Parts: C-alpha cells; sequence; structure tokens
RNA sequence: UGGUAUGUUC
RNA sequence: AUACUUACCUUAAGAUAUCAGAGGAGAGUCCUACUGAUCAAACAUGCGCUUCCAAUAGUAGAAGGACGUUAAGCAUUUAUCAUUGAACUAUAAUUGUUCAUUGAAGUCAUUGAUGCAAACUCCUUGGUCACACACACAUACGGCGCGGAAGGCGUG
RNA sequence: UUGGGGCCCUUUGUUUCUUCUGCCUGGAGAAGUUUGACACCAAAUUCAAAUUGGUGUUAGGGGAGCUGGGGCCUUUCAAAA
RNA sequence: ACUUUGCUCGUUCCCGUUAUGGGAAAAAUUUUGGAAGGUCUUGGUAGGAACGGGUGGAUCUUAUAAUUUUUGAUUUAU
C-alpha cells in the first residue's frame, strides 16, 4: 500500500530536515507535516537559491515531485520500520 | 499485452542498452521488474562522440581505469531509451505471447 | 574494486549494502541502503554525495580528479531523479552473522508475542 | 488499514484525520519518547570492542619488556564497581542535560530583557512558543498548578524598574566545584565576609 | 464511460477492439503487412525498420533497423545498422508508414 | 479512489425545466441534512435526490439577482422542521433518561434513608445533618455528572474545561445541527 | 458488525 | 483497571510458477497425495575451480578518509545600476574617467573561489594463523595445510 | 594434586550469560537459566520505597546418544555385454 | 528371425581326448539401480505435520500509457 519510505517520512514529524529541491534550491527547516503523497511543509524554512544566496521563509510547503532528498536525523537509523521479522499482534477482525 | 514479460524471457541474454543520457550499456541481463528495471552483470559502459553530465556519471560510477568496467548495476526503467538484443536469439520463439494465447483461449 | 556483487541478487537480497547509486545529474550518492518500495525510493545510512566542479569536467574529458563530497549522513532519496545503482562496498558483518541475528530476532520477535499472550490473559 | 509500531495498535481504512489525532494523544507520546530513550541508551551503551589482533612478538622486544618492571593492577567488587559506575551514569546523564545559563539571569534588568530573553517575545521562533501552547484539555492539568505565571510582556519599558539596586537583586551563584576535588579548596579566604 | 467502471477482466477485449478500429491502425498494418515504417525519436534519431510486435505503451520491437542521425557542428550525417531492437513508447515522437 | 485522474473525472461527471423531483430541493438551497449527517455516528444512510453543482450554481445565479423560489423554500423548511422534531424528542428521550437516572430506586431509597435521620444544638445538627445529606447527594450525582447540551442534546460535564468543550463543540454534528437551527430560526422569523 | 484518541468516578 | 460521554473513521478487486498428455464433473470452465519437462525458494553437499585475508629474523605497511596541519602554500580571476551637477570620450537607459545628493533589492565570503603540487599526523578493517628461513620452472611454476569472507558451476 | 617455562589479561564493570562475594603476592568461589529471570529509561503518587509503559540480554568451546547429507571399501538381489 | 544337421574358432569346467568334438555354466569379469555393515568429514538437537481464516506481510494483473516518481521536456542546439 504506501510502503516504509512514506512511513519514515511521516515518522520524522516535528524535526529539523533538509530538503534539496530539482532545481537545486536546498531548503531546511522543521517539518509541520508530512503526508503520503511527499507534498511536505516546513517552519522556520532557511533556503538555498541555485545562485547561491541564502534567505528565509516563515512557512513553506513543497510538492513531492519537485524534491530530490530530504535528510531525517540520525535517531532514525535505528527504526521499527527497519526490523526484518517484527510480528504483528492479533490483527482485529 | 505489456512485453516487458516478452523481456522477462530473456534471462542470461548478452544485450547492449542505449539510455536517454547518452550510455551504452554491453552486458548479460539477470533479470527485470515488471516496471522494467533491469539488472545487469559483466557490464561495459560507454559514453560515445560532448554531454558534461553523461561524462560525470561516466567516471563517477567506480571502475573507470572512456569505456568504464564494473560488476554489476542495476538501471530504472525511466532511464532505458533503447535495448538492443542479439542476432542470434530467435524472436519467432520467445515472442510466443503464452498469457495472450492464455486470453485468447479464455475468450 | 574486487567485492564480486552476487550475480543472481535484487532489492531484497542486495539491503544493507553500501551502494553508489548514480542519478540524472551525476550526483553519486554512497551509503548503506535500509528500505526501498515500488517507487525505488531508498534511505541511506551515513550517506555522501559527491559531484565533480565544472572545472574538473575539462580534465575529465579525455590522472586525479577532485570530487566535491558533502555528508548527508542519514538520508532519504526519491526514485524519480535516479538513474542507476550499483554496489560498492560490502557491509561490516557477514552472511552467516547476519543469519544468526535474524535467528535471534525471529527468536525475540516470538518472545515479544508470548510477552503479548500471557499480558493479554 | 493502519498499524502503529510504537503503540502496537491496529485501525481502520487509513484516514489521515484519524491518524494525524493518534500522533497527538498522550500514549503514543509515551510509547514513541519511551522508544527513542532507550534505543539511544542502547546504541551509546553498546561497547562495540575491536577484534583483538596479537602477534608473536619480537626477541628483543621481550627481553626488554620484562625485564623493565611489572605494575600493579587495581580492581574492585561487584557493589563497589556497581555503585561507582552508576554514579558515573548520573554524572554523565547531568552533564548532558545541563547547560550553561548565567547570560539569563546575568543580564535580568536589561532594557531589551523582554525582547530577546524572554523567548515568547522573540520574532523568529516566538510564532512557534505561540502556536503550541499544550492547551490543556484536562482540568486537572490546569487546575494542579497554583502558582503565577509571571508573564513579562515585550511592551516593559526602561520607565519601569529604573534603579536596579533598590528593587531587591538576586547575588549570583558562586562558581560551582567539583565535590570529588572539594578537599583542596582554600580553607582560608582572604577578606572577612558576613553573613 | 469511465474506467474503472467498465467491468473486471474483460478490458482486453476493450483493448484489442481500439487496437484493430482506432488510432492503432497504422502499428497493426505495419506488422501484417511487413512494410517499412520510419518512427521519430525525440533526440533526432531516425528509424527505418518494420514492426514486430505492439503494446499499449507502445514499446514496439523493430527488425533490420537503419537508423540515422545528424551531428551539427559542421553538418555529419551518422547511420547504422543494428539487427534487433526494442524501442520504447517514451523516445518515440512519431510513426509515419510508406505506402 | 486509489488514482487521483478517476477522482477528477467523478468530479466531472458530477458537476456537468429545473423544477424537477430529482434535484435535491435541501441541497438546491442549501446545507442539505442528508449532506451534513454523511459519515458520522448519527448517519441517516444516503440521500436518495442526486444532488449537483451546476444546478447549485445556477440556483445561486437565480437567487443572485434574478428571482427565487418559494416551493424548495417551503420544502427545505418542513425538512428542516421534521429533523427539528425528531432531534427534540431524542433530546425529550434523553432528558427522561437523565430524570430517571437522577431518581432510581436505590438512589431514592438512600435519599430517604439519609433524610429520615436528617432530623440552636437543635438546630446545628440539622443543619450538619442537612450538610451531609447535600454531600451524599452530591457524591451520588458526581458518579456520572453528565449534563445536557441546551442545542445538540448531547452530554456534557460542568466540571469539565473549557478547552475540551470547544473541542466538543466542532464536530460535523455540531455544525451542522447549529446551521440547521440558524436557517430553522431565519425561516420562522421570515414566516412569523 | 468495529477501531483510534481524549475527559470524569471507583 | 472497571463504568459513561465526546471527536474522526468504518474497508480497489482477482490470484499465488509455466508447458504437454490421461481421467473425472453439465465448444468453454474446474480438480487430480495423476504423470513427464522447465523455472523459483529453502537445506545439505562436492568441484587439484575464481578473488582476498597486514613485519614482528621489525619499530613497518595495504585499502578508505580526515567534514586534519604546513596552508593567508604557489599561479590567476571578480566584489552593483540609474538621474543630475563641474570637464568629458561620445551610435544606449552620458555607457568611459574624478567627486558627490537621491532612488529598488542589496549572500556572508577576498585569511574568499578555481587549478596545481609535496610532506607530516591521526582515525575504521583484517588469520596480524600451523611448519620452515628452505633452490623451483616451457605442458612457466608440485593451487596435495587448518580455516574465514565474496562468488561461479554441478548433485541430492 | 603440586611445581617450572612460553603467551594473553583491552576482559579497559580484570571475562561480557546473569546475580552475589572477591582479585594482580592473581587468572577464583556459590546460585539460577525461555510461559521464567536479570539490568536500565520514563513518569504522577511530595525522601527512600512501591505501581505502570518499554528497551536490551539469556552466551562461547569440547564430549556421549539420535538424525540428515557427502566420499571410500565389503556382502547380497535385478538388468545389459 | 525361428528350426535341424555336421565343420571350424573359442571364456571357464567336466567327458570322449589333450588333434579335436560332446555336454554344462550358458559362466570369471565391467557398468547401473536397490538392501545391509565398517571407516573419514559436516550440520542440527526442541519443535514439527494437517485444517480453519469477514489472518498479517511479500509477488503478478487491471484500474495506472495524462499534474505525484515507473511510459519522459536534463546530450543546451534556434
Amino acid at each position: 500500500m504506501n510502503g516504509i519510505p512514506v512511513k519514515l517520512l511521516n515518522e520524522a514529524q516535528g524535526h529539523i530536515v533538509s530538503l534539496e529541491l530539482t532545481t537545486g534550491a536546498t531548503y531546511r527547516g522543521k517539518l509541520v507535516e508530512s503526508e503520503d503523497s511527499m507534498n511536505v511543509q516546513l517552519r522556520d524554512v532557511i533556503a538555498t537559491e541555485p545562485q547561491g544566496a541564502v534567505t528565509h521563509m516563515d512557512q513553506i510547503f513543497v510538492r513531492g515531485s519537485q524534491i530530490k532528498f530530504i535528510v531525517v536525523p540520525d535517531l532514525l537509523k535505528n527504526a521499527p520500520l527497519f526490523k526484518k521479522n517484527s510480528s504483528r499482534p492479533m490483527p482485529p477482525i | 499485452m505489456k512485453l516487458v514479460n516478452f523481456l522477462k524471457k530473456l534471462r542470461n541474454e548478452q544485450v547492449t542498452i542505449e539510455l536517454k543520457n547518452g550510455t551504452t550499456v554491453w552486458g548479460t541481463l539477470q533479470s527485470v521488474s515488471p516496471q522494467m528495471n533491469a539488472i545487469l552483470t559483466d557490464v561495459k559502459l560507454t559514453l560515445p562522440q560532448s554531454n558534461g553530465i553523461a561524462m560525470a556519471s561516466l567516471y563517477l560510477t567506480g571502475g573507470q581505469q572512456n569505456i568504464a568496467s564494473l560488476q554489476y548495476i542495476n538501471i530504472r526503467g525511466n532511464t532505458i531509451r533503447q535495448i538492443i538484443l542479439p542476432d542470434s536469439l530467435n524472436l519467432d520463439s520467445l515472442l510466443v505471447d503464452q498469457k495472450q494465447l492464455n486470453s485468447l483461449r479464455r475468450s | 574494486s574486487k567485492i564480486q556483487v552476487a550475480h543472481s541478487s535484487r532489492l531484497a537480497n542486495l539491503i544493507d549494502y553500501k551502494l553508489r547509486v548514480l542519478t540524472q545529474d551525476g550526483r553519486v550518492y554512497i551509503g548503506q541502503l535500509m528500505a526501498f518500495d515500488k517507487h525505488m525510493n531508498l534511505v541511506l545510512n551515513e550517506c555522501i554525495e559527491e559531484r565533480v566542479p565544472k572545472t574538473q569536467l575539462d580534465k575529465l574529458r579525455p590522472l586525479n580528479i577532485k570530487v566535491e563530497k558533502r555528508v548527508l549522513g542519514l538520508t532519504i532519496l526519491r526514485g524519480e531523479q535516479i538513474l542507476s545503482t550499483v554496489v560498492e562496498d560490502k557491509p561490516l558483518l557477514s552472511k552467516k552473522e547476519r543469519l544468526v541475528r535474524d535467528k535471534k530476532e525471529k527468536k525475540q520477535a516470538q518472545k515479544q508475542t508470548k510477552l503479548r499472550k500471557e499480558k493479554e490473559k | 488499514r493502519y498499524y502503529c509500531e510504537y503503540c502496537h495498535s491496529y485501525l481502520t481504512h487509513d484516514t489521515l484525520s484519524v491518524r494525524k489525532s493518534h500522533l497527538v494523544g498522550k500514549n503514543h507520546l509515551r510509547i514513541t519518547a519511551d522508544y527513542y530513550r532507550n534505543k539511544a541508551r542502547d546504541i551509546i551503551n553498546k561497547h562495540n570492542h575491536k577484534r583483538r589482533h596479537i602477534g608473536k612478538r619480537g626477541r628483543k622486544e621481550r627481553e626488554n619488556s620484562s625485564q623493565n618492571e611489572t605494575l600493579k593492577v587495581t580492581c574492585l567488587s561487584n557493589k563497589e564497581k556497581r555503585h561507582i559506575m552508576h554514579v558515573k551514569k548520573m554524572n554523565q546523564k547531568e552533564l548532558a542535560q545541563t547547560s550553561i545559563d548565567t547570560l539569563k539571569l546575568l543580564y535580568d534588568g536589561s532594557p531589551g530583557y523582554s525582547k530577546v530573553f524572554v523567548d515568547a517575545n522573540r520574532f523568529d521562533i516566538g510564532d512557534l512558543v505561540k502556536a503550541s501552547k499544550l492547551p490543556q484539555r484536562a482540568n486537572e492539568k490546569s487546575a494542579h498548578h497554583s502558582f503565577k505565571q509571571t508573564s513579562r510582556s515585550r511592551d516593559e519599558t526602561c520607565e519601569s524598574n529604573p534603579f536596579p539596586r533598590l528593587n531587591n537583586p538576586k547575588k549570583l551563584e558562586p562558581p560551582k566545584i567539583l565535590s570529588q576535588w572539594s578537599n583542596t579548596i582554600p580553607k582560608t579566604s582572604i577578606f572577612y565576609s558576613v553573613d | 464511460r469511465p474506467k474503472h467502471e467498465l467491468s473486471r477482466a474483460e478490458l482486453e477485449e476493450l483493448e484489442e477492439f481500439e487496437f484493430k478500429h482506432g488510432p492503432m491502425s497504422l502499428i497493426n498494418d505495419a506488422m501484417v503487412t511487413r512494410t517499412p515504417v520510419i518512427i521519430s525519436l525525440r533526440n533526432n534519431h531516425k528509424i527505418i525498420a518494420r514492426v514486430k510486435a505492439f503494446d499499449r505503451h507502445c514499446n514496439m520491437v523493430l527488425e533490420n533497423v537503419k537508423e540515422l542521425w545528424t551531428e551539427k557542428k559542421n553538418v555529419i550525417n551518422r547511420e547504422r545498422f543494428i539487427s534487433k531492437l526494442f524501442l520504447r513508447g517514451d523516445s518515440v515522437i512519431v510513426v509515419l508508414k510508406t505506402p | 479512489m486509489s488514482t487521483p485522474a478517476a477522482e477528477q473525472r467523478k468530479l466531472v461527471e458530477q458537476l456537468m425545466g429545473l423544477h424537477d423531483p430529482k434535484i435535491c430541493k435541501s441541497y438546491l438551497v442549501g446545507e442539505c441534512p442528508y449532506d451534513l449527517f454523511q459519515g458520522t455516528k448519527q448517519s441517516l444512510g444516503k440521500c436518495p435526490q442526486m444532488h449537483l453543482t451546476k444546478h447549485k450554481i445556477q440556483y445561486e445565479r437565480e437567487v443572485k439577482q434574478g428571482k427565487t423560489f418559494p416551493e424548495f423554500e417551503r420544502e427545505y423548511l418542513a425538512i428542516l422542521s421534521r429533523f427539528v422534531n425528531e432531534c427534540n424528542g431524542q433530546i425529550s428521550v434523553a432528558l427522561q433518561n437523565l430524570k430517571h437516572t437522577a431518581e432510581e430506586r436505590m438512589k431514592i431509597q438512600q435519599v430517604t434513608e439519609e433524610l429520615d435521620v436528617l432530623d440552636l444544638i437543635s438546630k446545628r445538627k440539622e443543619v450538619a445533618k442537612r450538610v451531609r445529606n447535600i454531600t451524599e447527594n452530591v457524591g451520588q450525582s458526581a458518579q456520572q455528572k453528565l449534563q445536557v447540551c441546551e442545542v445538540c442534546g448531547a452530554y456534557l460535564s460542568r466540571l469539565d474545561t473549557d478547552r475540551r468543550l470547544a473541542d466538543h463543540f466542532l464536530g460535523k454534528i455540531h455544525l451542522g445541527y447549529v446551521k440547521m437551527r440558524e436557517d430553522y430560526d431565519r425561516l420562522m422569523k421570515n414566516n412569523r
């Protein structure tokens, strides 16, 4: 259905992440609320245009197809989404 | 009637692939996804006579020492421009389309 | 690089390998994969992104090449703007040690299910 | 369908309004915070030692090393090393949690204390403080604390508190010293201090 | 008619009916009368070849490919004869059939 | 749907005289009660009449400058009156259930046993016994401590703070029912 | 035929 | 932990490898602890197979780096436009030269950026293993030790 | 059981399976081990203490018995020259 | 191909006889498959088999060749 990477992107909500866009502009800020379509909203945004300059947005909202990548913090190195043999405690009928 | 199932019958076939960037990849096929994400081994890839982005993509894969010899490359579907099959393979027997034959028999 | 990547392996078998994944730009990401999906969205542990400058490209056109490396750490890369992925370096622990670790994870998961069944009673 | 890996709870068909409300509730917060704390504690506490490589040492190194001296090994009992390592763990966590807060209490009567140090009238991150108040939908969380708020507004000017010494200040804290090396303090002061 | 509400497992019959009596009349005529067609691609790679198979994605198998492109610096034409080819429908600009 | 293109095709197919029974008049005027209770626990099921956006835009363009239709307004008034009567019957049933819970058999027996022992010094003893009976009544009422919502007919609480109450007022049921009460009061002010 | 979250009393 | 109120929601389907033959069920479909063949997975197992596994008869060195130093190393290149005033080269929205009033944004960086090149130091990895400090080879090298890591092929 | 010689003790919590005692004039002793036990984190109950939710560990080597598979030799049956 | 009659060569044994025939085994020996024993080496030693699912996770097909990856505006050219 959804998959592991979109669940990991929805996992790190409310944390300082860093995006890079397809044009080359790198954003960095606190993730407000991520979605399954990766259309992600950031706050306290610092932006670097592909020309080179640095600016600051207050509340950005980027579409998921114009994202090169996004960096989650390192404590999500150890996540239960990464566990291969985690069993399921009795799903409901 | 997707012809990716035609490429699924092409295991251990020694082919070339021209990509959309311009790189020619000579290697044997191992497997291919139904989304045409094809893996290859015993690979040499070459950017012919330019595109500096393609030269960067050619060199920055490890194993350059402009023919680059690599052991294992997975290739995404949308980067495949065309794939050239060996002429010794018979296309009349590999394109039998047994799924299409079962669909015609089910009609 | 004398690694001898497996001849009949796929993305479920290439997990926890130090990949060297190529993109459309050529911005090569080096790091361990830990997950994928249908769109080939790859998470990358201890990842580094390497490029070549425009001045180095003239020397690269037909020796030493000074690549520009930035450190990303644990990132999550999309499958749209990527081109190809290879296996660069083998992981630390071996296949038998990963097998013993997977058996320990299975026994720990079965013990956790027995603990949930004991707490449910 | 949706399954929380943290809380080990299932759900109905995947609604964004239900999944958003699941990551706000207090049980998911407790389980998630405890899981992150325990995984960080495990990856700190895991002493991944190097695999030892012992080679057949040289002859003259053996005649030099076995004749210089023989050192003495110190070692302790089980309860002693357990108590010492527990004190070292609480010292490491209290050093990881602490921070120097001298500039906040040292510029307390400054005329721009209500514009930078108040941390609510701050410009760049003050909207983040004013946004999530944790609005305390429980009545007991609002009825528990009965002390003053002492919320310093931005509009406080220099006309208020003109003389900082008449309005009773606090004497500054002394430079704290290590308790394990507290026996080497000069016991005689330079000047006579009363009270 | 909406695509999701037609039927189940009978969409292949409608796809074959669109193949016989739709825009696919030229790819069908080339594979049954073995006439050579000229496919112009998105990077000036003009292909003169015969069609072997049809796909929903216009993935076409071509036999006895004579391809030609033009390098503009000065102006040269470079050609290549390729025996077997599997062309993706992403690269295809246009397909011309000769009588 | 799993693809958004089929969702957009559905929006186009449902977006593209006028006095016909197929057009929902409560939705043609606005705020149909079968629309304001679609997926909640107080759902009526599915509206038998069809809803359309082009007819709603034509009705808005007609009511902007052209004219107004009193028959659809009277039908919406009758539907709102029937739904308000059903909700008032539900609120009266909830008030009767609250009065039956406040007048249970064992609770009235305990209250009568406390009041039978409730009878200067005698006045102070009677005041202390009345305070003890009031404390027992407060402990009996605090076992549930459920009030009655004056508008939507739900259950509320007095010791609950204003934030959980504000979370209660921002629901689909309460917003829809306050809008239906505003429409009913506007139609009763226009008719009378 | 149900699930998630929250607030009171024992 | 029990009891109750409230807020949101209540589900895209079909299937689990392929081919040939025989039998059964009222041209088409289903089943066979039915038979032959291909393929996949798991467990064992062997191929004088393919690659690698760091001195100790010393104070070293192989692979990958430093987001380390010398190093502000050496050689180059840039660091805003317009109106007007006192002269002005002048096809421009006076571009060029010296000085200034004013007008819109106005990356920090010039100890900056690119290229070139050497030395030093420090990090992660290993069989730092068992015998010996030894005279072999045109069919070029007795690959006929105990293993480990990666892979190929073959068998059950 | 004692004594001698060589190496290692980074095992850095001085063996790291756990607990307790204990150690460089030594390298040890006692108990337990998967519906259990051990260690730790977080909290409101106003010291300590107790309760609840989770995390991680329960190991390595050798030997008797049983079983699966690989290679060699021997005995017997069926088939082909 | 069956069948008979005698000659010649011949694996082994017997007999008429060591020329040569008669009879028997129609054999000693090589390979394959199956049954048993001995020796060398390796793995495992507490879970396994059957059935049931308004079971969970993976794989294929169609929605889905149209703005969210995967059926293209990244070889910088008029």
